[PDB]
RNA sequence: AUACUGCCAGCUGGGACUGAGGACUGCGACGUAAGUCAAGGAUGCUGGCAUAAUGGUUAUAUGCCGCCCGUCUUGAAACAC
RNA sequence: AUAUGUAAGAAGUCCUUGUUACUUAAUUGAACGUGGACAUUUGAAUGAAGAGCUUUUAGUGGGCCAUUUUUGGUAAGCAGAACUGGCGAUGCGGGAUGAACCGAACGUAGAGUUAAGGUGCCGGAAUACACGCUCAUCAGACACCACAAAAGGUGUUAGUU
RNA sequence: CCUGAAAAUGGAUGGCGCUCAAGCGUGUUACCUAUACUCUACCGUCAGGGUUGAUAUGAUGCCCUGACGAGUAGGCAGGCG
């Protein structure tokens, strides 16, 4: 008979770690966690209570609701043809914020700095990001760097 | 050939030339097309598209529904608009001194209307004495509050009117709607 | 109602570009370069030609 | 008589037909779920908010 | 109002007006051009005189023809190429060179050829097939009147201005681009020079990045 | 087509710890400059820890003989791929450039073992002109002195179907 | 100078298919201005018969192609019904 | 590696904490908000063929076949899974012939160019051009594909010592 | 290339036939043609539009522009009898 329980097929995924078992450092228990904030989540196998799904595994939600040990996270999970919003009451352990969204609330804070320098004098900016440019021309000298010529290698057993 | 994205031959998904054989409507469409072409008037495309509306889609406004809408701040002198009929209400007891334009009247909207002192106007008195629709407010009826639209969308958990005949005790108030019989819905 | 390419129809190439005209009047397609003798290096040349 | 017992073919065509789009998301989402020791705060403050602001622009 | 004097000229005035100006724009790319061409040969000169390798810009347009029929296609790679508005065989489009359409071309390499065109073979794809989308209609460009009445806001008048900025990518690379409907290419007039057209163009087939030869296979194609 | 001699030159992507690389250089005989500048990455792949995102090529230049038109003989060295093995092998042609010795290299190649392009490494090409140091009989004899041969049996080629008298194969 | 490559809004020649379309218009070119143009789709001139000549229909012949329809079926021309 | 979750802003970013029965030792925080400042780089690329939304209903609920991953099996044109693409439902050009392969998808015509496949004749197109190799008293001849192995042969050809 | 290498009606590199090939491996390059691509005409569908100057066109009228066209089960529309 087949089995698809609750933990089914998680056990290379709520294995802990290596050399990391045991008690959990208390950072986790002191970051703070608003409504509104983005935050991922990675189960710890050491923690049962307020565990996650295996779906909820490593994915990324927002924090609608705090209480006393645990936050309420929203993800949007793919069934069918369609996303639902499913809510989850996750536990600190097991969350984690998202550097992702510090990343971006720090190049808005720039930005602003940015478009404030410009409005002090106008020296055009250019708030948006661009890609990879094509590297311009360039000259390349051989003093000291004479080409040393190269040429493919007979083959050799090596054994 | 084609890698098409979108579907080939699709039809507009709106109304033109409204399925009533009304000749008079279709008079009403004919005049409010050319309004809306050449006059540029968003109240004229609204006015045209509301021609091409449907009954259901078209609801009954009110004279207190009117009142409301005169009673709005700086909107007593507004000419309201309704592309439908207009319904007398007997829950209020005093009415302003608007101007009505609408495609219908029922008796005793258009009694309290001539009692209050305004005057009803069909579509084209409004389009000769408004062109571009100069001072006026179109107004709507409730659209989402009949028998059909509190059955749509009927299922566990919604809370939507289930198709009945018979309404009363042991006609579906049992197991699947009560914990005590089974699981509530 | 129906479409003259230009490369073709000099009248219609014209419509579209004056620059056409004086193109065509002082043959810059075929314009000379003021000659300048820039030896390369003796350095270049032996590594163009090494073994 | 056995037959084929399951598949995922032409599973991932038939959502992508007219499928994926991403859920429509609002303002003020609902507060169901949520704390009813926050709901009641919430409300209480809504509730003297709205009062304030009337007194401000009377 | 007889509209027949004074209209008639004050519209050719207008017109005359125009036209000079346009000539004026031309005469500028056409020296623009010129110039970065020779200062590339000068460059290049200096370089070798002076010991050191001058190494070329990596070109920042592509041009890139859909050369795979609309069959058999995987998910990814068509939607790449539906993105790109490679709808249809020998389709063709211009791209602005960044990481982001490197990846795409990498992505779809195996159904299209693509490669660096030169002014000759923009100006040829944009005088022989140049059509705008206007309503969302494909109507022929035939007229700096028509490019100025839909590109004005960015000061491309001209099928020469659009040109330059194809050329030239600039700020406003995206909207001429957009503006300009897909190229419709015919099938090479003598042949794709291969056996077999779907293998690289390393391996002696059509596909890929053929880097400078692209503008003798869009030339030929156009 | 007919291959072309190429020196492609190129570096590792100039870092802000080391910069201006050791700029290797290669000499690869290729159809053209997209062929060439391929062969040269796959060549330092091959050599060197660096492919071509990580690196750029600082020169391609063709290479033409320094005189196409006198007789020389050419020794080849080579690696190639079989069915079973790699082998390396060396060949000597008579030729007067080394892009047609080339040519014909890989041609014999594909005749002789069924090796193609895919599979042939060409590990050196040496001009040469002395007598007693090539060493295959089949350069030897055409390098022999006073060399004079007929060419017995000549075919004529015809532009009509029909000839109206037996053909002679005179010369 | 010349295998080569690239460009020409460079110059000439020989073929083919097509001719869609409107009661004033548009965009243009051409000697210091009259107005003409290859510029928003073919006109000019000249021949043969004032008919089964061109054609439509039909029956053969010829070149190539063409499995018997309906159904069940993953699959029918089926030695499946 | 390939796949995979997020974010790339106006429902946003900064001073007034205005309300609270929540919370704090505390006008401390939490949530919501009033006043003010931010334009043609409103905060990457590309595209968008009009976004979004509701009702109602048909047929279907025997599938099969490539290329890759892969299970049982000696194996199977066997049985069973994953992704994608196809056939079913689809003609057309090529593989002589063939549901799936290769090209390419289809209104009625004309011209031009090709794809895959080919150019001795059947059969439209070089009894082309160039270099080699092979002589079989069962040659070899173009994927899917319609089969062949270990072993051996100074047959012949080419390759370190 | 040859030996290994044996199955039953007569038989299939598709056949004829092919031996410095019309075989095998690899390179130029010309050439042939699909209902595919380009351009043009016509038909239909869809979309976007213009039109209240005569006392002539039910404005379901007239006109302009562009894109698209496979199809079983099935749905709808417009028509014939």
């Amino acid at each position: 008979g087949k089995s698809h329980g609750y933990r089914s097929r998680t056990r290379y995924m709520f294995q802990r770690d290596f050399r990391k078992h045991g008690a959990v450092h208390l950072s986790t228990y002191l970051k703070v966690y608003k409504v509104g904030d983005i935050v991922d989540i990675k189960a710890n196998g050491s923690i049962q209570k307020g565990m996650p799904h295996k779906f909820y595994q490593g994915k990324t939600g927002v924090v609608y609701n705090v209480t006393k040990s645990s936050v309420g996270v929203i993800i949007n999970k793919m069934v069918g043809n369609r996303y639902l919003e499913k809510r989850l009451n996750l536990r600190v352990e097991h969350i984690k914020h998202s550097k992702c969204r510090q990343e971006f609330l720090e190049r808005v804070k720039a930005n602003a700095a940015k478009r404030a320098e410009a409005k002090a004098q106008g020296v055009a900016v250019q708030l948006k990001r661009q890609p990879a440019q094509p590297r311009e021309s360039r000259i390349v000298s051989t003093e000291g760097n004479v080409p040393q010529t190269l040429a493919p290698v007979p083959y050799e057993t090596f054994i | 050939g084609i890698d098409h994205t979108s579907k080939q031959h699709k039809r507009s998904g709106h109304r033109t030339a409204p399925k009533s054989d009304n000749v008079y409507l279709k008079l009403l469409v004919k005049l409010y097309t050319f309004l809306a072409r050449r006059t540029d008037a968003p109240f004229n495309k609204v006015v045209l598209k509301a021609l091409f509306l449907s009954k259901i889609n078209r609801p009954p406004v009110s004279v207190s529904r009117i009142a409301r809408a005169l009673k709005q701040e700086g909107a007593a002198n507004k000419t309201v608009v309704v592309v439908g009929t207009v319904t007398d209400d007997a829950r209020i007891f005093e009415f302003p001194k608007t101007t009505v334009a609408a495609l219908r009247f029922t008796a005793g909207a258009r009694a309290k209307i001539v009692k209050a002192g305004g005057e009803c106007i069909t579509l084209d008195q409004l389009a000769v004495r408004a062109p571009k629709g100069q001072n006026t407010l179109i107004l709507r009826g409730p659209r989402n509050s009949r028998e059909a639209v509190r059955h749509f969308g009927m299922g566990p958990h919604k809370g939507k009117a289930p198709r009945i005949l018979s309404t009363g005790r042991k006609f579906e108030r049992a197991r699947g709607r009560r914990r005590s019989k089974g699981f509530k819905v | 109602v129906l479409k003259k390419n230009p490369l073709k129809n000099k009248q219609v190439l014209l419509r579209l570009n004056p620059y056409a005209k004086v193109f065509a009047a002082e043959k810059l397609g075929s314009k000379k370069a003021e000659k300048t003798g820039t030896k390369p290096a003796a350095v270049f040349t032996e590594t163009l030609k090494h073994d | 008589a056995k037959s084929k017992n399951h598949t995922a073919h032409n599973q991932t065509r038939k959502a992508h037909r007219n499928g994926i789009k991403k859920p429509k998301t609002y303002k003020y989402p609902s507060l169901k779920g949520v704390d009813p020791k926050f709901r009641r705060n919430h409300k209480h403050a809504l509730h003297g908010t709205a009062k304030a602001l009337a007194a401000a622009k009377k | 109002a007889e509209q027949v004097a004074a209209e008639r000229a004050a519209r050719k005035a207008a017109n005359k007006e125009k036209r000079a100006i346009i000539l004026e724009r031309n005469a500028a790319y056409q020296k623009e051009y010129e110039t970065a061409e020779r200062n590339i040969i000068q460059a290049k000169r200096d370089a070798k005189a002076a010991g050191s390798y001058y190494v070329e810009a990596q070109h920042k347009l592509v041009f890139v023809v859909r050369i795979k029929g609309i069959n058999k296609i995987p998910p990814k790679p068509r939607k790449v190429l539906q993105l790109l508005r490679l709808t249809r065989i020998n389709s063709g489009t211009f791209v602005k060179v960044t990481k982001a359409t490197l990846e795409l071309l990498k992505l779809i390499e195996p159904y299209v050829a693509y490669g660096y065109p030169s002014y000759s073979t923009i100006r040829q794809l944009v005088y022989k097939r140049g059509f705008g989308k206007i309503n969302k209609q494909r109507v022929p460009l035939s007229d700096n009147a028509i490019i100025e009445a839909n590109l004005g806001k960015y000061g491309i008048l001209s099928i020469d201005d659009l040109i330059h900025e194809i050329i030239t990518v600039g700020p406003h690379f995206k909207q001429a681009n957009n503006f300009l409907w897909p190229f419709k290419l015919s099938n090479p007039s003598g042949g794709w020079g291969v056996p077999r057209k779907f293998k690289h163009f390393i391996q002696g087939g059509s596909f890929g990045n053929r880097e400078e030869f692209i503008n003798k296979l869009v030339k030929s194609m156009n | 087509a007919h291959f072309k001699e190429y020196q492609v030159i190129g570096r590792r992507l100039p870092t802000e710890s080391v910069p201006e690389p050791k700029l290797f250089r290669m000499r690869i005989f290729a159809s053209n400059e997209v062929i060439a500048k391929s062969r040269y990455w796959y060549f330092l792949q091959k050599l060197h820890k660096v492919k071509k995102a990580s690196g750029e090529i600082v020169s391609i230049n063709q290479i033409n003989e320094a005189h196409p038109t006198k007789v020389k003989n050419f020794g080849v060295w080579v690696r190639y791929d079989s069915r079973s093995g790699t082998h390396n092998m060396y060949k000597e042609i008579r030729d007067v450039s080394r892009v047609a010795a080339v040519e014909t290299l890989y041609q014999d190649m594909a005749a002789r073992h069924r090796a193609r392009f895919r599979s042939i490494h060409i590990l050196k090409v040496a001009e040469i002109e002395k007598t007693a140091d090539v060493k295959r009989q089949y350069v030897k004899q055409f390098l022999t002195k006073d060399l004079k041969f007929p060419l017995p049996h000549r075919v004529q080629k015809s532009t009509k179907t029909f000839s109206y008298k037996r053909p002679s194969t005179f010369y």
